[PDB]
């Protein structure tokens, strides 16, 4: 059934015929990034319509996300890679693209690929210890927003402990008196949740205010928004600056290394025993944050995160010259090592 | 003295200069266009380029003697790891306007360099891309004749066996210079290629597992074919 090259999304019959096709109406270098990922694009959707519309309920494609957010979405969905779709699109792109079908591959090759790349730029490792600086600041208005929310409603804060489940409430109703139980359901809230909110509108002791509610929602727009951002700036560049840092403990005790160094340079000058204690002096060395290490017993820490600064330490000389991705075998090597730690 | 000629191979050539000894170079195909800090010459109006080995791990195989290369002129081939574009420049002016490269090194940082050189050099796709994951390029590449992986990743194996499932044409070859501790960094080297070279010809029929040694350690660029 389903695949997709440079020109748009095809749909393919169990035979390997051309059953419907539909070009892509943005920039190719724009859909692609989201249906190559997995996401589905308005001409997905378009064609997963007009599709059904012929008489179609079954439906393949070649990434995984995109037939299990097709089913999500109604459309039953089974996800085979390669599917006989590309398998029809690659074996002839000339068929369907025309004589210069790979020139084709090109101009959209490249397109996408600048998209996906950062421009290069003398410091970034310092954009990155600032929107991580930031991420700590963020971190104090949404502890803030608590008693907040509260003052009128003290009863939420238990119920919703996930801070963006949460921050839909306010953002979203504000006043106690705003609860619909048809508004109860939207939103995500489970049965007991309908009711366990129910009992908000008409439950517990809170000072109600009109002009506090508008003050309040105006907090958590703000408190959303430079939050994502700084979360996913720091992780979409921390790929420019430090790679195999990153692959290696995650884009934030990464960028919290480089931060906590001062740059990238700083780091890259740090030996394993500077890097094993970077972070702390109860605190005592940000790296033992590490998944393996807090799961083991103090005993043993010290000898793996002996081993996590010796590969940190690698991944950001590299990471600071050429930054070539060779984390891999670093994780590897590392999961290797601590298996004779036990 | 400074002396060109060709060699075993389509597209490959030998020169011989001052110091009488010999080293490979191939048909560079931009003149004046030159990657990775280049030693080229010329000869009657050619632009040859130096495929100095220590830089390439295939001016390793060649230079050590390689027997069946399948990278001949006008074919297309998937390559696992295009970096800079070094050791991979030469395989596009061996290639010729007529083949084509799908490149896929996935550290934005280094690809980002490669990308001028396919402005004249329009002879390769720099697809920022992950290999390991191969379904997400479903739509930069097509059926090539070459897999070519040389990745840092300690699964080469199953990585070269899938890229291949998806864009190899039957009768088509594949080359995987191949890391020894990459694979295992407890495993003894020659008990490794025993390893590499079974798991990877379950689904290939193996031609040749060529050693690296002294230009990488346990270096070993295997050559796979797809009956």
């Amino acid at each position: 059934f389903i695949s997709e090259n440079v020109r748009g999304i095809y749909a393919f019959d169990e035979n390997g015929n051309l059953i419907e096709k539909r070009y892509f109406t943005d920039k190719p270098e724009k859909v692609l990034d989201q249906l190559l990922k997995g996401e589905i694009t308005k001409d997905l959707e378009e064609l997963l319509n007009s599709l059904k519309e012929k008489g179609y309920d079954e439906f393949v494609f070649e990434h995984p996300e995109l037939s299990r957010r097709a089913k999500e979405l109604g459309f039953s969905a089974t996800t085979e890679f390669p599917n006989i779709a590309g398998e029809r699109l690659r074996s002839n792109p000339e068929e369907f693209l025309g004589e210069n079908w790979f020139e084709e591959y090109y101009k959209v090759g490249v397109a996408l690929t600048r998209m996906r790349i950062q421009e290069q730029s003398g410091a970034r490792d310092k954009m990155v210890i600032q929107a991580i600086e930031a991420l700590d600041d963020i971190n104090l208005l949404v502890a803030r927003l608590r008693e907040w929310y509260s003052l009128h409603f003290p009863e939420l804060d238990e119920l919703l402990p996930k801070h963006p489940q949460y921050v839909a409430f306010v953002k979203t109703v504000g006043h106690r008196d705003n609860i619909n139980e048809e508004v109860l359901r939207e939103l995500g809230l489970s049965e007991e949740k309908i009711k366990k909110i129910l009992e908000a509108k008409e439950k517990t002791m809170g000072a109600w205010m009109d002009q506090t509610d508008i003050e309040v929602v105006r907090q958590l727009a703000e408190e959303i928004q430079l939050r994502k951002k700084l979360e996913d700036y720091i992780d979409r560049a921390m790929d420019d600056v430090a790679p195999n840092l990153k692959a290696l403990v995650g884009a934030k005790l990464a960028a919290r290394l480089i931060s906590l160094a001062g740059g990238l340079r700083e780091l890259a000058m740090m030996p394993s025993s500077t890097i094993q204690v970077l972070g702390a002096e109860p605190k005592h060395g940000v790296i033992y944050q590490y998944p393996a290490i807090n799961r083991s017993p103090w005993w043993q820490r010290g000898k793996i995160a002996r081993a996590l600064a010796g590969k940190l330490a690698i991944a950001a000389r590299v990471d600071y010259f050429s930054g070539e991705y060779i984390a891999e075998e670093l994780k590897k090597e590392l999961e290797a090592r601590i298996r004779e730690i036990k | 003295m400074v002396e060109v000629k060709k060699h075993k191979f389509p597209g490959v050539y030998v020169v011989i200069d001052d110091d009488g000894s010999e080293k490979i170079a191939t048909k560079n195909l931009v003149p004046g266009q030159r990657v990775y800090g280049e030693r080229v010459i010329k000869w009657e109006g050619e632009e040859y380029r130096i495929w100095n080995p220590h830089r390439s791990k295939l001016g390793a195989a060649i230079v050590n003697g390689l027997k069946n290369f399948p990278i001949k002129p006008g074919k297309s081939v998937l390559y696992l790891g295009i970096a800079s574009g070094t050791t991979a420049s030469h395989v596009s002016d061996i290639v010729g306007w007529e083949g084509k490269i799908y490149g896929i090194e996935f550290s934005p940082r280094v690809l980002r360099e490669l990308v001028p050189i396919v402005e004249e050099r329009r002879n390769i796709i720099p697809i920022l891309g992950d290999a390991t994951k191969p379904e997400e390029y479903r739509a930069l590449v097509t059926k090539v004749d070459v897999i070519f992986e040389d990745v840092a990743q300690p699964t080469q194996a199953k990585i070269l066996i899938d890229n291949a499932k998806a864009y190899l044409k039957r009768g088509g070859y594949g080359m995987i210079a191949v890391k020894s501790r990459s694979i295992d960094v407890t495993k003894e080297p020659e008990q490794v290629f025993k390893e590499v070279e079974r798991e990877l010809s379950e689904y290939f029929e193996v031609i040749e597992r060529l050693n690296l040694e002294p230009y990488e350690k346990d270096h070993a660029l295997f050559v796979v074919r797809k009956p």
